[PDB]
């Protein structure tokens, strides 16, 4: 009866989405996740999960406790740009 | 056995073959007729059925043969446009011929040359090699009456003998049964052995009305078309 | 799994364009204003490393002396839809001995927009429509106009108008902060200010650039001299 | 998630082993050759016994060498076509990422041609690391040069440097290669040194064919 | 018509065009040849394939083919697009010649052909040409010269060179033996004939499965020789004897 | 209208062209023929076969002549085979316009070979699907080549070619020599042509054709049923 | 599905499916309504904007003095099919000196549409025009459509949400027979005021007017003179 | 007459093609250029000698016209035509307006051209990147660099090819005043960032440097050893 | 499957997939019947109105292709204006050539083969629309012709084409036609038309009417309204 369909998140799901997958981590008081959403423009909410836990990932990595704007902005300039060789919504937009 | 567009468009397959030709022959079969043709000794014939279903169509105009010259003839088989757009190109190849060389022309150069226009359409894989067969009849000085059929693949070649539709084989066949007795032939026993062809391969014991008949022949070489009475009078004189 | 170029849509649409409608949602953002007093365009650069020449980049060019153009997308392309405008506005001052108006500029480079085809022509634009977005500037005889073109070839005038990548929110907080008795330096003191608000980077002299055009004078260009007398007292 | 790529013999199942040696969990590998069946049906069986094991166990690392062998080579044994190897491919992605709660199980995949398998099936979520090995440069030759000599009882004569070059691109497997069988033909003598002809011949041995 | 179409130009997703890769692998079989210069001439060694026991033996040569009065040229590959590319570079040379009144030097002659080469791979949709082939020659601007070229389009000079199925095994053999301006054309025929020993499985190297030019200088003749097979027989046997001894010293 | 200006014959991954080889392979399955030449002049063997006694075996040919001295036989496609006859045809008439003498066969094999190569390369078209033998005699020393699909020729002493071509080669490689006459030439070439003929050869079923340096021929039924008898 | 992707393919059920697609796409576009008197031809149109800073786009086109249209779908083939008709027009007019009558222009337009349904990788084009002019015969409504197949009609609707505008003038057809331009064009207004929801009807911003008839030239009123028109109309009853 | 299209955008709004060609260009031979008051010094690395080539035949920088120079990064076969291209047109620009052609001038027809190739039917883009250096009229030197899909710029100093990130990260780290104050403590820069790049010891690297005076002078491989000698001197006595 | 997408692939039975699917299109169109008197020919066309909105004599399904031919279309109007408009010029263009007006045994056959030109290559799709011509000439009498988009044509006494052709035909066939001269013909073509398409599957309908013949000294036109208000209201009468 019922023919529900999900696309891509437009503008405000992607803040929502970053809201609830980074709300239970140690970050800065001073971030601000809209410049992150527009740095996205197609995505789905795996790579924002992605994108969050690669943040944490890089805070670990040297010595710090809580993360940065420095983190995220490297986090979105690996896993968006650079593994963009390996992504399935180019040719899955068109249902084939 | 196929890899690839064999089977869409002509280019080889694998063992050698190419299908897109090979099934225009049995695309042949679809109109459901078959036509005779016999050479004698000084007279050439050819003999084909004719079937009107309904009685608001005009049975005057369904006729398959056609005057391709005054000393010219065919007959057709197969889809009806094809043939049709044949028979235009037959006629306008030797009105040229007769234009540029200042005499008549001789029917194997013509079949040659429609077979030379069919053979490109078997060769480039945008156009579809025209499902429709080809026989002529003729006379030609120091030879006589002259009987040549074409194909759509290309293939010409002249007979003694000749059968085209759904049920060439067994007319072929009783055709040599008939002519390895090598007995005389002449007008007579030339078209009684055509019509009684017909006659026993389809097992009809038909009407002067669903045949008909071209003749052609050393006295008056003009092609023609025997009208119905004179058919019937052969048909009467066949049974004894 | 392919079509051609020219298709169309289950829904109505066509394929081509609708994809450059949305591809133009990864370039700079710019923000227009149009007033009584004259007109105002201004825009960002996005410099990536610190050994570019910032005066190399541009965005705003000047079509004539009385129009300007601002561009946003690729930039590649942008080029020749440039050159047909100068061209075509000095053949019409050649044949008619005046000047043309903006809205008739703008209409005659939309004409062009639609052409891409694959069958039945010569070599022209093979597929891709532009993936540029415009905004035109100008003063004709019925004062200071505004103008925005669109990839799929539609063009309106508007009163404020911003497009890029910030595109949406830009324009939600510009709805509230117009009415029609502004005076230019105020409408140039907000779009500093939306600029500033928007911006990744922090602003400076060299980050950005603006034009003005007023019925006086001709097209205009401000300078790294008079371009931090507006931001120091922002 | 965490899949490695690259050209092939470039040292992708030795960090595996490196793994399994060094870890604590149990180790699970299977090979992709062997994911395709001869009947109907069987395929997904396989692979829901697979991660039920691994999961009835404890924390555990599931190895899976050689997937693109699956949807390159086509084998007239199996039973079906082509349809259930999409069968196949389907319970593998929900075994991944189903709405079942999947406990505390590692995945390691692996593979030298990553353009032709299904981008649904390394989206994030599923696998979320790709690691590129590229081929060795000249500083690591010299490197693995000097580790696989370390126990022989090379001669004075020899220098390595002429052999870093004896090929513009060659790879890891070619340095131990060409180290066996240099080794191999000093024992057909009786001999317990190497001297540089045996080098030079053995180079000509394994390359040039 | 695009569902048939086979797409002969476009990229793809790791950067490099197949079709000029695929013909480089065909290049891979079929022939061997080399090419050696140190002193006065310059020197080309072909393995003949076409060895059966019936063959006529007309036109004076198999593989070699001559492209003006001191231009000299191999092949390896498919045999028809060389004599389409051969035919198509004899009247480029002779219509330089017939604007300037001047032999025409190699590099240009060498640049013209691959300029056609490369056209095949950026647009047109069609096959393109998979033939390799070597070129020697003298001019005034630079004495002797010999030149590779490629199906992809470009080329590049050099000293000694092979392009067959073995080229690898005569490259590295070729490197490791040479030394820069003193061979003589006396020592490189006898080098040609040990890296064709080597590269061939067919030992003792009959004589008429082997082919030699050479491109020598005279006063103002630039004589091209297709030496004959009288001449082939001694010089194996001299190289068989001198291995033998070689060997037999050690 | 228009074609399609797109190459149907491509290059494989293990560098191999794959449209070359069906064409070859249907090549194989035409009529046998054999060729041979001795020190005086050319001969050419082809066996013809209709299908029932309706057919006339007097219409239609199968060796050709393109000019007084060129003679040609084929094996593989039929209808193919006509569009080469006359372009060979009107590419000897172009170089006897512009020479004023006589094509030499070395020439026209090479242009014959160039038509049938570009054949392969351009859009929307197949290869053709016949193998050639052409024979002369131009100044003395006889002359014999044959085609391929593909566009490379060769030169041979004797050559078998059609159903069965490897068992010819070998028979003429234990019998054939550098020193005979017409005669036996013929002679040997019906005998080798019996390995793979019919149950049994008459006058009719073989077309045989003769070059020396008094022009090319075909042979007539009548010498054609004497040579048949006296041996076999 | 591949018997979507040409307009050369033929489907099982003898429909090509590209012209039911320009036919869904000319749906998008916003309503509008034309009909005819005795002796006038008028139309009405409904225009939209996407933001409240942007200019209401332009939806009626001037051809020639004695002819007029509506376009709906998208602008650029509307523009190119109006240029068309203008070069048209002015040709005729320098030939025989005498306007082309309405009949021979809407044929002219109708086989030049066909063309492009035929060949191949070439589309439809999508407009949806309402054709209103004046003739010796009188006035005359024409309408068009991607399939290249016109009507005549003597009153019609089209665009998005049509079908209510139609029944209304369907209900109503009888009393366009008699009445003048005053009330004929409340007629009009009051047919496309039934095509809205609830809250907003007609502002003076939204709607524009064009007139033709037999001593008055082709005249279009819009957003300034639209007032006179607009007063006198009831309330929407609720 | 071959016309189809090979370029289109994508569902997300990329047009595949040119990302292809770039990244074909990122797997060539690395290339660096930098400019002075006076001299401007650009060479290229990985020169992979196997001491039986001609080295006139492969040398990767050409001489445009008097003042101008450029090297290339990518695919080696279409970078001729380019050039060829380049020469005629401002040969052809002189027989106009008399004046020399400027930097600024052919490196617009240069990104024009490859921008335009990827838009007509049946072509395919090009797959190189340039550095175009130059002196033009009045001494201002100054270098530009140009992509695959037509977009140039104006940099101070820039690496292209293969390891152009680590490069480009140590180049905005030490390029300073004081270092561009002598030609060959400008020269010794240059030396020092390409061997800091891919390995290239010291016999792997070409460099050629305009004096704003004359025609380009390409040095030998012996003052290469001097600088290389004193920059390993001077990087010891520091340690 | 894929061999019915282009119209140059023959199916492994060897037949064209495309035709028929044009022929399908052609089964929905409403009816059109034509019948030859003794001295010219009659048409008959009923024509179904979708809407009230539409006014009466909108797009006429008769059209009048010369000065003395006529032309009844079936199938999908656009297709059909452009036939009638091809078929126009070509009858222009003969009559400049030679010098007088064309017979139809000419131009029944050059539009025929227009038409089947368009069944060949796969870069055009057939067409779609199935007509009949008619005629009367004082040197030839009456000649009727119909063309179907496969590309054939035939002459008949009385032919229909549309939904319900063979119901037609039905009642066609008891008429004896062959004497009765076409003044009485009308009443029983009304008649004829009123006896199919019951009025469940559509509420109303109007009827078209055409003729040709020697009462008309040659000119083809429409009939006055008062006959056809006679002809219909004694076709009324089949209620009983
Ligand atoms: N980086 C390296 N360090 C040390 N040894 C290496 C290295 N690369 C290759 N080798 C040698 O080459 C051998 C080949 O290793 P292995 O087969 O695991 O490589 P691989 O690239 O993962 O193989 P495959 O792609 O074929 O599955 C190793 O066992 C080792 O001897
Ligand atoms: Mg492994």
């Amino acid at each position: 009866d019922r023919k529900i369909e999900f696309s891509l998140p437009d503008l405000e799901g992607r803040t929502h989405i970053f809201k609830i997958h980074a709300r239970s981590m140690s970050v800065e008081r001073d971030i601000r996740f809209e410049l992150l959403a527009r740095l996205c423009p197609n995505s789905t909410g795996a790579e924002i999960r992605s994108v969050c836990t690669e943040a944490g990932m890089f805070a670990i990595r040297a010595r710090r406790k809580i993360a940065t704007e420095k983190d995220f902005l490297e986090a979105v300039n690996k896993v968006i740009k650079s593994y963009a060789k390996f992504s399935a919504t180019p040719r899955y937009m068109t249902y084939n | 056995s196929s890899a690839g567009f064999d089977r869409h468009i002509t280019i080889f397959s694998p063992e050698g073959r190419l299908y897109q030709v090979e099934y225009a022959f049995k695309a042949i079969n679809q109109g459901g007729l078959t036509s005779v043709a016999v050479r004698g000794k000084d007279c050439a014939v050819i003999v084909t059925q004719k079937k009107v279903p309904d009685k608001l169509l005009d049975s005057s105009t369904v006729t398959h043969l056609f005057k391709i010259t005054e000393n010219i003839g065919c007959v057709m088989t197969g889809m009806t446009a094809d043939s049709r757009s044949q028979v235009q190109r037959a006629r306008y190849e030797a009105a040229n011929w007769k234009y540029k060389y200042g005499y008549e022309i001789p029917v194997d150069m013509l079949c040659k040359r429609i077979a030379d226009i069919s053979q490109v359409y078997t060769q480039n894989a945008e156009m579809r090699p025209l499902g429709c067969c080809m026989i002529l009849i003729g006379i030609d000085e120091e030879q006589g009456p002259q009987v040549y059929k074409c194909d759509p693949a290309g293939y010409y070649c002249g007979f003694k003998a000749t059968a085209a539709g759904v049920k060439q084989t067994e007319s072929t066949s009783f055709l040599e049964k008939k002519v390895k007795k090598k007995f005389d032939w002449t007008f007579e026993q030339t078209v009684e052995t055509a019509i009684t062809c017909l006659s026993t391969v389809l097992s009809i014991d038909f009407k002067p009305s669903e045949i008909e008949v071209g003749v052609v022949t050393v006295e008056n070489p003009k092609f023609r078309i025997l009208t119905e009475a004179e058919i019937d009078a052969h048909l009467v004189a066949l049974a004894e | 799994y392919d079509r051609g170029v020219n298709t169309f849509s289950p829904e109505g649409r066509l394929f081509q364009v609708e994809y450059a409608i949305e591809a133009i949602k990864l370039g700079s953002t710019a923000i227009g204003i149009q007033t009584s007093e004259g007109v105002c365009l201004a825009v960002e650069k996005r410099i990536t490393s610190p050994l570019m020449e910032p005066s190399s980049i541009e965005k705003i060019v000047e079509i004539d002396a009385h129009i300007g153009c601002a561009m946003s997308g690729l930039i590649a392309d942008a080029k020749t839809l440039i050159d047909k405008a100068r061209v075509e506005t000095q053949n019409h001052w050649f044949t008619y001995n005046e000047t043309m108006t903006v809205e008739s500029v703008t209409q005659a480079v939309s004409n062009l927009a639609l052409q891409f085809g694959e069958e039945d022509a010569d070599p022209g634009a093979m597929s891709r429509p532009f993936g540029v977005a415009l905004l035109f500037g100008g003063v004709d005889e019925k004062g200071p106009q505004l103008f925005h073109m669109d990839p799929s070839g539609t063009f309106v005038q508007c009163d404020a108008r911003a497009i890029g990548s910030a595109s949406e929110g830009a324009q939600s907080s510009l709805q509230e902060v117009y009415h029609k008795s502004m005076t230019l330096k105020e409408a140039i003191k907000s779009s500093l200010i939306i600029l500033k608000q928007v911006m990744e980077e922090k602003l400076n002299a060299t980050n950005i650039e603006l034009a003005t055009v007023q019925p006086g004078q001709n097209f205009h260009m401000f300078t790294k001299e008079e371009l931090e007398e507006v931001i120091k007292d922002i | 998630g965490v899949i490695l790529y690259g050209p092939p013999g470039t040292g992708k199942t030795l960090l595996a082993k490196a793994v399994a040696n060094q870890t604590s969990a149990t180790f699970l590998r299977v090979v992709g050759s062997e994911l395709i069946q001869k009947y109907l049906g069987d395929g997904p069986k396989l692979v829901r016994e697979l991660f039920r094991v691994a999961e009835e166990h404890a924390p555990s690392i599931v190895f899976i060498d050689e997937i693109d062998a699956i949807g390159t080579k086509r084998y007239d044994s199996n039973s079906g076509g082509e349809r259930e190897i999409q069968r196949t491919m389907l319970e593998l992605l929900n075994q991944l990422d189903g709405f079942d709660s999947r406990g505390d199980v590692k995945v390691i995949m692996a593979t030298n041609r990553i353009e032709t398998l299904d981008p649904a099936l390394i989206r994030p979520g599923r696998i979320d690391r790709k690691i590129e090995f590229p081929l060795p440069d000249e500083k690591t030759k010299k490197r693995i040069f000097q580790i696989h000599t370390s126990r022989m009882t090379l001669a004075d004569d020899v220098t390595l440097d002429d052999l870093i070059m004896a090929k513009d691109d060659l790879s890891g497997a070619d340095i131990k290669a060409i180290c066996t069988e240099a080794g191999l033909m000093a024992l057909r003598e009786r001999r317990m040194k190497v001297t540089n002809e045996d080098f030079k011949k053995s180079k000509e041995n394994v390359l040039y064919k | 018509s695009r569902r048939y179409d086979s797409r002969t130009t476009i990229f793809s997703p790791e950067g490099r065009l197949y079709q000029v890769e695929y013909a480089m692998e065909a290049i891979g079989h079929a022939g061997t040849c080399l090419g050696i210069l140190a002193n006065d001439g310059v020197l080309l060694a072909a393995e003949r394939r076409n060895i059966h026991k019936l063959l006529d033996e007309v036109f004076f040569s198999e593989k070699i083919y001559k492209l003006n009065e001191d231009m000299a040229c191999s092949v390896a590959g498919i045999t028809s697009d060389a004599n389409v590319l051969t035919n198509e570079l004899r009247l480029i040379a002779q219509r330089y010649l017939l604007q300037y009144q001047e032999p025409i030097p190699c590099e240009q002659l060498v640049t013209a052909l691959c300029d056609i080469k490369q056209a095949y791979t950026q647009f047109g949709g069609k096959r393109p040409f998979g033939v390799s082939l070597l070129y020697i020659g003298w001019d005034k601007h630079y004495g002797f010269q010999l030149y590779q070229s490629d199906p992809s389009g470009n080329y590049g000079g050099w000293k000694a060179t092979c392009i067959g199925n073995n080229s690898a095994a005569a490259v590295s053999m070729l490197k490791q033996d040479y030394k820069e301006g003193e061979m003589t054309l006396k020592s490189a025929l006898a080098l040609a004939i040990k890296v064709l020993n080597k590269t061939m499985d067919v030992s003792k190297l009959s004589a008429e499965k082997v082919e030699i030019a050479t491109l020598t200088r005279e006063n103002g003749k630039t004589v091209i020789r297709v030496l004959k097979q009288k001449e082939v027989e001694q010089l194996i046997k001299k190289h068989e004897e001198e291995e033998a001894k070689a060997e037999r010293e050690k | 209208e228009r074609g399609y200006s797109f190459s149907l014959t491509t290059f494989s991954p293990s560098g191999k062209l794959v449209q070359i080889e069906y064409a070859l392979a249907a090549v194989a399955g035409g009529a046998p023929s054999v060729g041979i030449k001795a020190a005086n002049g050319v001969v050419l063997a082809t066996e013809k076969k209709q299908k029932s006694i309706l057919y006339d075996e007097r219409s239609v040919h199968k060796v050709e002549p393109i000019t007084k001295h060129i003679g040609l036989v084929y094996s593989g496609m039929g209808p193919d085979y006509r569009v080469l006859v006359h372009r060979a045809r009107k590419l000897a008439q172009q170089y006897y316009l512009v020479y004023q003498e006589p094509i030499p066969t070395a020439q026209l094999v090479q242009r014959v070979a160039s038509v049938m190569q570009e054949y392969t390369q351009s859009g929307g078209v197949r290869p053709f699907g016949v193998s050639l033998l052409i024979c002369g005699w131009n100044e003395g020393r006889p002359y014999l080549f044959q085609s391929d699909p593909s566009g490379a020729y060769f030169a041979w002493k004797a050559t078998a070619m059609g159903k069965n071509y490897v068992n010819g080669k070998t028979f003429l490689e234990k019998r054939y020599n550098e020193d005979l006459e017409l005669e036996d030439a013929i002679h040997t070439a019906i005998l080798t042509l019996k390995e793979s003929f019919e149950g049994q050869m008459t006058e009719d079923n073989i077309e045989v054709g003769i070059c020396n340096e008094a022009g090319f021929r075909r042979l007539t039924p009548t010498e054609v049923k004497d040579y048949l008898a006296a041996i076999a | 599905n591949q018997y979507d992707n040409d307009v050369t393919v033929w489907s099982p059920q003898g429909r090509i499916h590209q012209i039911e697609y320009a036919m869904e796409a000319v749906k998008q576009g916003s309503a509008t309504v034309g009909l005819k008197s005795k002796t006038h031809a008028v139309l009405v149109a409904l225009k939209r904007a996407q933001s409240e800073l942007a200019a209401h786009q332009k939806k009626i086109l001037h051809v020639d003095n004695h002819i007029g249209i509506s376009i709906a779908g998208l602008t650029a083939d509307a523009r190119l099919l109006c240029n068309f008709m203008r070069q048209e027009c002015l040709d005729s007019r320098f030939v025989f000196d005498r306007p082309l009558p309405v009949s021979r222009l809407v044929s002219l337009i109708g086989s030049k549409t066909q063309i492009p349904t035929q060949r191949y990788g070439r589309r439809p084009y999508g407009v949806g025009l309402l054709i209103a002019g004046y003739d010796d015969m009188g006035p005359h409504i024409f309408q068009t459509c991607p399939s290249a197949n016109y009507f005549d009609c003597r009153a019609m609707s089209i665009g998005a949400r049509s079908q209510s505008a139609r029944t209304y003038l369907e209900r109503h057809m009888s009393e366009f027979m008699e009445c003048n331009l005053n009330e004929l064009v409340k007629h009009g207004l009051r047919a496309l005021r039934e095509t809205l929801p609830a809250e907003q009807d007609l502002t003076t911003k939204n709607v524009s007017i064009g007139i033709v008839g037999k001593d008055l030239e082709f005249t279009i009123y819009d957003d300034d003179d639209v007032s006179p028109f607009l007063e006198g109309l009831e309330e929407r009853p609720q | 007459s071959y016309d189809r299209a090979i370029t289109v955008f994508s569902p997300d709004g990329h047009l595949f093609q040119v990302e292809y060609a770039q990244e074909a260009v990122k797997k060539g031979s690395t290339a660096v250029g930098v400019r002075g008051r006076d001299i401007v010094v650009l060479g290229v690395e990985k020169k992979s000698v196997a001491k039986l080539q001609d080295e006139r035949t492969v040398r990767k920088i050409c001489a445009l016209d008097d003042n101008v120079c450029m090297a290339f990064a990518g695919l080696t076969a279409d970078a001729r035509i380019v050039i060829n291209r380049a020469r005629v047109e401002c040969q052809s620009h002189r027989l106009t307006v008399e004046d020399p052609v400027t930097v600024e001038y052919i490196t617009r027809y240069i990104a024009s051209l490859k921008q335009r190739y990827t838009q007509s039917n049946g072509r395919r883009p090009f797959g190189i990147s340039a550095l175009i250096v130059g002196f033009d009229f009045d001494g201002t030197p100054r270098l530009y660099q140009t992509d695959p899909s037509g977009t140039y710029h104006a940099w101070k100093a820039n690496a292209i090819g293969r390891g152009a990130k680590s490069v480009r990260e140590f180049l905005e780290k030490n390029y300073t005043d004081e270092a561009i104050e002598t030609d060959d403590l400008t020269i010794k820069l240059v030396i020092k960032a390409l061997l800091e790049v891919v390995q290239s010891g010291g016999k792997n690297i070409e460099l050629a440097v305009m004096r704003r005076d004359q025609s380009l002078k390409i040095l030998n491989p012996e003052e290469i050893e001097k600088y290389v000698a004193e920059i390993e001197k001077e990087k010891e006595e520091n340690e | 499957t894929g061999y019915d997408l282009s119209a140059s692939t023959f199916s492994p039975d060897g037949r064209v997939f495309q035709v028929e699917y044009a022929m399908k299109a052609v089964e929905n169109s409403s009816t059109a019947i034509g019948i030859r008197c003794k001295d010219g020919v009659v048409f008959g066309v009923e024509k179904l109105v979708l809407s009230k909105l539409y006014e009466e004599g909108s797009n006429k399904r008769l059209f009048n292709v010369d000065r003395h031919v006529g032309m009844a279309v079936a199938g999908l109007l656009a297709d059909a204006r452009s036939l009638a408009d091809i078929a126009r010029e070509e009858a222009s263009n003969f009559r400049s050539n030679f010098g007088y007006n064309i017979p139809l045994k000419h131009l029944a056959d050059r539009v025929a083969m227009y038409v089947h030109a368009y069944t060949l290559y796969s870069a055009v799709r057939p067409f779609g629309c199935s007509f009949m011509l008619g005629s009367y000439s004082v040197n030839d009498g009456a000649q009727l012709y119909m063309i179907d988009p496969s590309g054939v044509s035939y002459g008949y006494w009385g032919c229909a084409i549309g939904k319900a052709r063979q119901a037609a035909k039905t009642e066609i066939e008891k008429l004896q036609m062959k004497e009765m001269t076409c003044r009485d013909i009308v009443k029983e073509v009304a008649k004829i038309i009123y006896i199919v398409h019951d009025e469940v599957k559509d509420k109303a309908f109007e009827l078209e009417l055409s003729w040709v013949g020697e009462l008309t000294n040659g000119r083809h036109e429409i009939v006055p309204k008062d006959i056809r208000e006679e002809a219909e209201k004694y076709a009324k009468e089949s209620l009983k």
